[PDB]
């Protein structure tokens, strides 16, 4: 899920807060109008370099209606007088539409990831603290080099690891057992569905035929490509790609060099 | 003011005056009785109903939604329809229950039909072997829609002796039917929505095997507007009243209406069938002669998707231009054509055109049908693609309009692109396993790479993919030593 | 030469130490004048001419001006027992089945009762223009060939074709020497369903009490009533049930073996039939009871599907459990089995196992199936496959036993992958020439990729490859032209 950096507030976020202590987000997208909703999702997206925070893939920079702005801590978990989770700014996240347009509530839970299948879950099986911070990965304070994610080649599934789950520690929770922390993260959202194993099996597909003619500098621009920065959609995947080829680890290493 | 509110009245009034249906009928539903504020005078009202008689100009009678209560294997199922596009098309496994529907719409339409027509009769009620093993009561719950005002319907039957609770009130068919009756009172020449049903019994009507000894020519069957619904909401359509009906047309050409109909007629399965050219009948014999590809053959061996896509198309055209009064275009009307299994005796290169063709032929008309190709699936926005599955609707997933077969298979039919158990397809498995786990080579995985590349060939995609993967692996070997 | 041939004395002796009854069957015809007219005493022809174990097989066919073709050869094979015949709806696929319908009634005429006849070439069936028709079948039963004949002449030009009904008289004496022998002694299958087999099965005729009154008994040729119409008689189904479960009844009063039947009947059923179990007779008002996961329903309220399968499994199990008595494995037997349009109200799913289930259920059967539906198409070699089009044949392409549904259709049907004038894939083909070309990043370009995106969603496989390919142009491009 990467690691999001967020960068400041622009005093837009803080009127609306200021005139309005009690939290309704539908209040703020029905406010003036389109402007303040349309520069807070400009500003979401920018940090995150127009891509998604759960399931990195590509949103279209020219069209809004494909821009869904999700909040990490559900907003049906507010409390009146105990929290304001609804407009702070280090719940909000630029998602997509999670293989659903209108939320019918009637598209196959398979189908859905990224972000609906987190509300289909909660419904499903009823969980009632909407405190999610702790058990699910935050892409908002994890370190800037996991070796979380292991990419199983052959069916494209992104699972679990030993090595750096018993290690590293999320949300103040004890080291021992981040391991089930990040298979509940895998499990609420479905990473490991058929419309992104299927899409994430096909840059194996791109980093094998520009290994074809068994030349090293193509595979030199390769890897200038796709760790130079600016991050692109599936940006992670490319990473453990790069991380699991032995030449390409040298290549950026010393030994064997051209 | 005629001491009645004049603000609200004229609010809705104004389109009404202007000859807009929906207002007069919306006035005539408050302004007789006592319901709103509005005083119960009943002149101004019964002037709108008599004036909104004469309004139906272009409109369509649709099918809005459906609720059932323990029916057939459906507990409760509310269904949504399209006021847009004219095509919802159901897709699920054979037993969750899609003619469960087919036939709750049908039960409905069968009480429409007698309302528009000149009897008075009722339909069918829900028989005992339509009610859930262990259950007391069901219900049909159907709304419709003409120009734009809803028009409910419920048919509900209950065990007399477990319980007594639901009711059976059909109220907006007999206004529908008060407005078409009135419509034809002022003007005999007046477009009827069509009601018709095609089960899979569709095939069991085309032969011209003793249409003299058998039925339906043997009569006088007077050509009017009200009796075509004969036979309609049933399963096996008209075929042999279909040659009376080219018998008298062709013998009578020898005014306009002659040349009209037959040729639009004709023209309509010229389309829909590539290569049935130049129709006429067989006059000592008693059959139909028809040019294929400029040789001619009979109706009793020509082939059966043929004979199939002959009658349907062949029922609806008839259907149409009965109930249609002379008109320059008599094929686009109003209607709910019910066809069950579109995908029946068909080949994979029409069933990708059916849906279009029929649309682009006959455009306002709604076509509620259930297939089990995908072919006709992903010819269709999913937004108009119902998944029901154990019981309860899914819809299906995003974008299935132009997609590829296998996807619309593995993420809406529930069936895997490989076969499941094909022992080649487990070996490709077993490859694709010992390609990316470290052990390629070693004795293994070169025999099977062998066996799966003799069947498939050198040019296999997914072949290709492995040896590509091999290809890089073997690669690695020689840099790090 | 003679006098046990010292050119082939070795050949002769290996035919006298038969053992088997390859090598002692055509030493009927080998004493009996096989290389000429010469020695027809019957006492050679009395041991070593007077049956466990067979496949009556069709071989091959070849059809003269009938129907649409014109002249066509067709080889079925031998080891493997399946084909499944697909073409373009229109061309011909039930001009072969019928032919082989014509060809096997007067089988199963000759080796029910007596020999005679009752199908001949019509009218209607003959090719528009040319005058002589002939349909020319040819049987194997354990490795021998019989050939079969038919012909009709428009103008009465007896001259160019007749019909010589050879040697399936010599079959039908055959079997009819083997019932003298024994009794009970196993037939083949001759059966066909054509289009129109669940047909027949209502609630009116689940209640029946007016359609079958009669006293009919059951034997071996029994099976050959009324089976090559193109109906499962699922009547006569319910009866004999009605039957076994009444006798039953009778047996286990009597109590306060011969059931064995019945076991296998159900169990056949079952198998094909997911989750259905518990099939029982109604001596209230008469009706059949299946059992679906512990719900309670009738044969009334099944859906299509499940109706076509138990009429069409009902029928083939009655007519094999008849056909073979006093068998510890009765559903083996033999036939030539046609079915037409394997692939009718059946679920996607339930098509890919249509095929091995039958041939795992009933091992000893060939199947002549036809098939519009890919998924079918994908179980079975291709060897086995034969495709009808313009009136020829032309087989199938290797790799086909297991392939993706869109490979077979876009092969063997001749149908594109996607829709051929749905207006989002003339945009993706639009799309993908631009992103192939040197008009990349282009504003059309963008507009077009969005708009695809916006249906397609942002992973779909063909859209990651054109993305990724735009990525590659542009890194390439800008870098190399600003060095
Ligand atoms: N009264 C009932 N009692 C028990 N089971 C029932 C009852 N009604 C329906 N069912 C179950 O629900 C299923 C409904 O079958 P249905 O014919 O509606 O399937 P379908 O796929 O929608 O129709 P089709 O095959 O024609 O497309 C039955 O097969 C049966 O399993
Ligand atoms: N006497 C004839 N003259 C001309 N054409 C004929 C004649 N008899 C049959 N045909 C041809 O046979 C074709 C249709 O026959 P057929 O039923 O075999 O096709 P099919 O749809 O594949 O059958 P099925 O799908 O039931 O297996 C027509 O194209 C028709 O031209
Ligand atoms: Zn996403």
């Amino acid at each position: 899920l990467k690691r999001i950096n967020k960068t400041a507030e622009d005093q837009f976020l803080i009127n609306f807060k200021a005139q309005n202590p009690n939290g309704t987000w539908d209040e703020f997208r029905n406010h003036e109008q389109g402007i303040l909703y349309k520069r807070l999702k400009q500003h979401i997206c920018n940090d995150q370099m127009y891509l998604c925070a759960y399931c990195e893939i590509d949103l279209d920079r020219e069209n809004e209606h494909e821009i869904k702005v999700e909040h990490f801590k559900s907003k049906s978990g507010s409390l009146p007088g105990g929290s304001n989770w609804h407009l702070e700014w280090s719940n909000l996240l630029a998602v997509c539409l999670g293989g659903t347009n209108t939320g019918d509530d009637f598209e196959l839970p398979a189908n859905l990831s990224c972000d609906s299948y987190k509300s289909h879950y909660e419904d499903k099986n009823k969980i009632n603290d909407k405190d999610w911070t702790g058990k699910i990965l935050l892409p908002l304070t994890l370190p800037d080099a996991h070796n979380f994610f292991t990419f199983e080649k052959v069916t494209g599934k992104l699972l679990p690891n030993e090595s750096y789950c018993n290690t590293i520690s999320i949300d103040g929770k004890p080291a021992a057992e981040t391991l089930s922390i990040v298979t509940k993260t895998i499990e609420v959202l479905n990473l490991n569905c058929s419309r992104l194993n299927n899409a994430r099996r096909k840059l194996l597909f791109h980093f094998n035929n520009c290994a074809r003619e068994r030349n090293l500098r193509k595979l030199h621009n390769l890897l200038l490509q796709w760790n130079q920065g600016e991050p692109k959609f599936f940006q992670t995947t490319r990473d453990i790609i790069i991380r699991d080829d032995r030449i390409c680890q040298g290549l950026l290493n010393g030994t064997i060099r051209y | 003011m005629e001491q009645n509110l004049p603000s609200r009245i004229t609010k809705l009034i104004k389109k009404s005056e202007s000859g807009d249906f929906a207002s007069s009928y919306q006035l005539y539903k408050v302004f007789g009785s006592k319901e709103y504020g509005v005083e119960p005078d009943e002149k101004m009202s019964d002037y709108f109903k008599e004036l909104s008689a004469k309004q139906l100009e272009g409109g369509q009678l649709r099918v809005a939604d459906i609720h059932l209560e323990n029916y057939k294997g459906f507990e409760s199922l509310i269904m949504d329809f399209s006021m847009k596009k004219n095509s919802t098309i159901l897709v699920g496994n054979n037993g969750c229950g899609k003619s469960t529907i087919l036939d709750a719409i049908q039960k409905g339409l069968t009480h429409l039909s007698s309302r528009l027509s000149t009897r008075s009769h009722n339909g069918d009620g829900i028989e005992k072997h339509e009610l859930r093993k262990g259950q007391n009561y069901a219900s049909i719950a159907i709304n419709y829609d003409y120009m734009g005002i809803r028009f409910p319907m419920i048919i509900a039957t209950t065990e007399p002796g477990y319980e007594d609770r639901a009711k059976s009130n059909y109220s907006g068919i007999n206004e529908l039917g008060s407005i078409f009756k009135t419509a034809h009172s002022i003007n005999p020449n007046v477009s009827f929505p069509l009601i018709a049903m095609y089960t899979v019994e569709r095939a069991n009507d085309v032969s011209t095997r003793d249409i003299e000894n058998s039925e339906e020519i043997k009569e006088a069957q007077i050509w009017d507007k009200f009796k075509a619904y004969n036979k309609s909401l049933t399963g096996k359509a008209d075929f042999k009243l279909f040659f009376r009906w080219f018998k008298e047309l062709i013998e009578i050409e020898n005014y306009s209406v002659n040349s009209k109909t037959l040729h639009t007629v004709e023209d309509a399965m010229y389309s829909f069938l590539p290569g049935f050219s130049n129709l006429k009948l067989q006059r000592a014999p008693l059959d139909l002669i028809v040019d294929k590809n400029n040789v001619s053959l009979s109706v009793l061996q020509l082939s059966q998707g043929e004979k199939t896509i002959l009658a349907l198309i062949a029922d609806i055209a008839r259907r149409l231009t009965l109930l249609n009064p002379n008109s320059v275009n008599p094929l686009d009307g109003t209607g709910i054509v019910l066809i069950d299994e579109i995908d029946l005796h068909l080949h994979p290169s029409w069933q990708q055109n059916i849906i279009p063709r029929l649309e682009k032929t006959f455009k306002n008309i709604q076509f509620i049908v259930t297939t089990h190709s995908p072919q006709v699936c992903h010819t269709i926005d999913s937004q108009n693609i119902w998944l029901l599955k154990n019981g309860q609707k899914f819809k299906a997933p995003k974008g299935v309009r132009g997609a590829i077969s296998s996807w619309v298979l593995e993420n809406l039919f529930e069936v895997a692109q490989r076969p499941p158990e094909d022992k080649y397809t487990k070996l490709l498995q077993e490859y694709k396993n010992l390609v990316f786990s470290e052990k390629y080579a070693s004795e293994d995985a070169r025999k099977l790479g062998a066996t799966l590349s003799q069947h498939f060939g050198p040019d296999d995609e997914t072949l290709v993919e492995l040896k590509l993967e091999i290809e890089k692996r073997i690669w690695e070997d020689d840099f790090e030593k």
